[PDB]
RNA sequence: GAGAACAGAAAUCUCCAGUAGAACAAAAGGGUAAAAGCCCCCUUGAUUUUGAUUUUCAGUGUGAAUACAAACCAUGAAAGU
């Protein structure tokens, strides 16, 4: 059938397309499907390494941090304007047993949790 | 050195997973991949949450998140 | 000691985004019209009572203060009480169209494609290994110009062969950092055209 | 509900907790609507973890 | 504006004094424009604000909640 | 336009007149004159970092790009930019 060919069904719906990429895998679909067997290395006739197994790179990095201005400067600060409302605001809070906690707000608890 | 081969199956024929030998953060509201998804392994005896801090000026140690 | 409680028939509306009263009332053609001397203390006075209510209501919103000195960014002072408005409710024409969505180019459309993620862009300095010093990658004293300035370049043995061994390696690599430059623009120029 | 409300995640786990025979198995099995975990009478018949798929999103442990 | 007597301190006696200009606008001639172009000019760009989602609340110290019903 | 050895049609200095006829960008039918032109001073940070916010991605879901805002930053006596 011609209009059963791979060539075909890309009329009816060229180096990007990767191998094992058909009518139900895509390219990402099939590299995490080619995950499950991706940690091996190969090793050639002679015993040489072709390719090193994955995450198991033996190169030494360069690991260096270079120098900059943004590593002395203060990356968070408050109001006090903002301490004084989340102050307020805990204590006023009235749970509800059917509301759950999605996110928790980034805040200076240390600074907020202040009890006479 | 970083990633250590964490082998499957009964046969122990698959050796997909890594466990990372190193101490992480992880962050606020971690949960765990499930295991079948699960590539990376950060085990929770290796999260840190808190270090020992030195200032330079002022000369003190103080424990912080 | 006038009073301040002005009634009214009809309800009146406010916007007090825009700082705006509006009374639907009833207004006689007698009184308004230029043929009438006291026009003008009827105009006054139904203006005068709009303005005591949109006042009642503007010193009824609530206010905002803040504890910061003077001499900081902001505006606001210790003293300062301001009003806070709320958002304007009177819809008004726009000066300019929204800005529209520009379609996505061909390298976005290949990095969607081949899942290509967008480059963490940290800075522009990259060690030099055979010096002991962070330089720029690119720019005003570029680490990508440097073999203009090399003492000595050896010649490859490939240019051997071709009318190009007289040639500068400095001027020929100059020559293809401007090719390259030239090649971007024209990419740049055909996704604007599509 | 839960999986709506965690709709950017791509999938929800639910883990079962509890007493020994108090029902956990039995829970995912009416959920299921098959026999996908053991069950007993005695104590103790789950020994180690579990996982099952009610649906595309949801995961059961 | 004036001390009230009759609304404390808070709410002044107001009035106007006529600063000009005075000004009588005969209506003499419109032109409107046509229903698209007045569905352009009141299009809004809704970029900055936070998209509503059901259920979905932020509570007073920032806290994203969910609830169950 | 006049004056000043080389030095005249062209070198450099001085005075008066000088709506821009100069030099910068756009293609004004009203762009800029104690400047938006020329010189001097300060900054080399400009790919900062924070975000329950906008859009996209991820098997590494509290991360990154991205839009917007804010805190800063630079300069100035300041208004402010
Ligand atoms: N009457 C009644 N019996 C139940 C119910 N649910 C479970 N059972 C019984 O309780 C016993 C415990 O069942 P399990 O499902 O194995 O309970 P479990 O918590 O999983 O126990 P373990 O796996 O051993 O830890 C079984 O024999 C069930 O038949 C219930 O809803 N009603
Ligand atoms: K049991
Ligand atoms: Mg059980």
């Amino acid at each position: 059938g011609t209009g059963k060919k791979e060539k075909s069904r890309r009329i009816r719906e060229g180096n990007l397309r990767v191998k094992g990429e058909n009518f139900y895998r895509d390219s990402k679909r099939v590299k995490f499907l080619n995950m499950y067997t991706s940690g091996k290395e190969i090793r050639n006739k002679k015993g040489n390494l072709i390719r090193a197994a994955s995450f198991q790179d033996s190169t030494i990095p360069d690991a260096r941090v270079q120098p900059d201005r943004r590593w002395f400067g203060n990356t968070r600060v408050i109001s006090q304007d903002a301490l004084q409302h989340f102050r307020s605001a805990l204590g006023e809070t009235q749970k509800d047993t059917y509301q759950v906690l999605l996110r928790r707000n980034k805040l200076p608890m240390s600074l907020l949790e202040e009890k006479d | 050195e970083m990633f250590k081969v964490i082998k499957t199956g009964k046969s122990r024929s698959k050796s997909w997973k890594r466990m990372i030998t190193k101490h992480t953060f992880v962050g606020e509201g971690f949960t765990r991949r499930p295991v079948k998804m699960e590539r990376i392994i950060r085990p929770s005896a290796l999260r840190q949450k808190k270090a020992n801090v030195t200032h330079p000026e002022l000369g003190v140690t103080v424990f912080l998140p | 000691n006038l009073p301040v409680t002005v009634e009214k028939p009809i309800p009146v509306v406010y916007d007090l985004g825009n700082l705006a009263a509006f009374d639907s009332n009833v207004l006689d053609k007698n009184d308004l019209d230029s043929s009438n001397a006291r026009r003008e203390e009827k105009i006054k006075s139904l203006t005068r009572d709009n303005v005591q209510l949109l006042i009642n209501q503007l010193l009824s919103l609530p206010m905002k203060t803040t504890t910061e000195s003077v001499g900081g960014t902001g505006g606001q002072s210790s003293v300062m009480t301001l009003l806070q408005l709320p958002d304007p409710t009177t819809d008004l024409p726009r000066e300019k169209p929204l800005p529209k969505a520009k379609a996505m180019t061909k390298w976005e459309k290949f990095a969607a494609k081949k899942g290509i993620k967008p480059k963490e862009r940290a800075g522009k300095m990259i060690y030099d290994e055979a010096s002991g010093e962070w330089v720029p990658k690119w720019g005003y004293k570029g680490a990508n110009k440097k073999l203009d300035d090399q003492w000595l370049v050896e010649v490859d043995d490939k240019v051997k062969g071709t009318d190009n061994e007289l040639i500068d390696p400095r001027t020929l690599n100059r020559a293809e950092r401007k090719r390259l430059v030239k090649k971007n623009e024209k990419q740049q120029r055909r996704n604007m055209k599509n | 509900q839960f999986s709506q409300l965690h709709t950017d995640r791509k999938q929800i786990s639910v883990g079962f907790i509890g007493y020994p025979n108090t029902g956990k198995s039995s829970i995912i099995n009416t959920l299921r609507k098959k026999k996908v975990c053991q069950v007993a009478p005695i104590p103790g018949e789950t020994k180690v973890w579990q996982y099952i798929t009610l649906m595309k999103r949801i995961f059961l442990i | 504006s004036y001390k009230s007597d009759q609304g404390g301190k808070r709410l002044p006696r107001i009035e106007l004094v006529e600063i000009g200009p005075r000004l009588d606008f005969k209506i003499g001639r419109i032109h409107t424009p046509s229903p698209d172009m007045v569905t352009e000019a009141h299009k809004k760009p809704k970029q900055l604000e936070m998209k509503t989602k059901k259920n979905v609340e932020l509570d007073i110290m920032g806290d994203k909640l969910g609830r169950i019903h």
